[PDB]
């Protein structure tokens, strides 16, 4: 099991899923098309900022 | 590119704290397994496996 | 002066190239919805009006 850890942006979330594309799907972070696995993202307004 | 954030930015423009969990279900031995108990082995009569 | 609902606003674009990717941050919101297209591939097609 591998676990991967960032922090990005509210309306990039929907970036991190296979067969994307985009500013963080190109250049930051990229998915397989196969991908089995899941992802968890959470609002962090309290303390990022 | 920085990439600054703030608490007055409206929903979309506020910061997300991701994890991303990825799997190998293929055929190799185990390492990570679910808590269910292991019983005796039976052999030479019909049961589920 | 957003409009009401029961007289919206309609305009029309016309010779442009047009950038479906500038427009995450002049809006707050988190995803595009979308029907015929996907989001993704939008900056590659031609579009009469």
């Amino acid at each position: 099991v591998y676990a991967d850890s960032f922090v990005i942006r509210g309306n990039e979330v929907s970036q991190i899923a296979p067969g994307q594309t985009g500013n963080i799907a190109d250049y930051n972070y990229k998915l397989p098309d196969d991908f089995t696995g899941c992802v968890i993202a959470w609002n962090s307004n309290k303390l990022d900022s | 590119q920085s990439y600054g954030f703030r608490p007055t930015y409206g929903v979309g423009h506020q910061p997300y704290r991701v994890v991303v969990l990825s799997f190998e279900l293929l055929h190799a031995p185990a390492t990570v397994c679910g808590p269910k108990k292991s019983t005796n082995l039976v052999k030479n009569k019909c049961v589920n496996f | 002066r957003f409009a009401s609902v029961y007289a919206w606003n309609r305009k029309r674009i016309s010779n442009c190239v047009a950038d479906y990717s500038v427009l995450y941050n002049f809006a707050p919101f988190f995803a595009f919805k979308c029907y015929g297209v996907s989001p993704t591939k939008l900056n590659d097609l031609c579009f009469t009006n």
